[PDB]
């Protein structure tokens, strides 16, 4: 049950390495999620075949 | 809306019945009981040139 689906893209590691002996610990890139939704709706239509006539 | 093939729309058929109707002739009175080839008869019928 849902009307609606979303659905996320991890970007790529962009960051500067650290180069020597300079301490890296706690200078931790985060990984970056995007997110996207789409949405769902009924799409109806209707004919008429005329009368008895 | 709805479809309406509505009156006199190309789309209408239309079928042509087959008997004829006919104006019948008037009925004739000097049928052949007046005409007669005999003196007693209102409408004589001279046969001296059918053949000649």
């Amino acid at each position: 049950a849902g009307d609606r689906v979303s659905f996320d893209l991890s970007v790529r590691l962009r960051g500067q390495p650290t180069f020597g002996d300079d301490r890296v610990e706690g200078k931790e890139e985060n990984l970056k999620f995007y997110t996207d939704e789409v949405i769902i709706d009924q799409v109806r239509h209707s004919v008429s075949a005329g009368g008895r006539m | 809306s709805s479809t309406v093939i509505a009156f006199g729309d190309p789309k209408a058929q239309k079928k042509w019945s087959s008997e004829l109707a006919v104006d019948i002739r008037k009925k004739s009175y000097f049928e052949s009981r007046f005409i007669g080839t005999s003196e007693n008869a209102v409408i004589q019928r001279k046969t001296e040139v059918e053949s000649d």
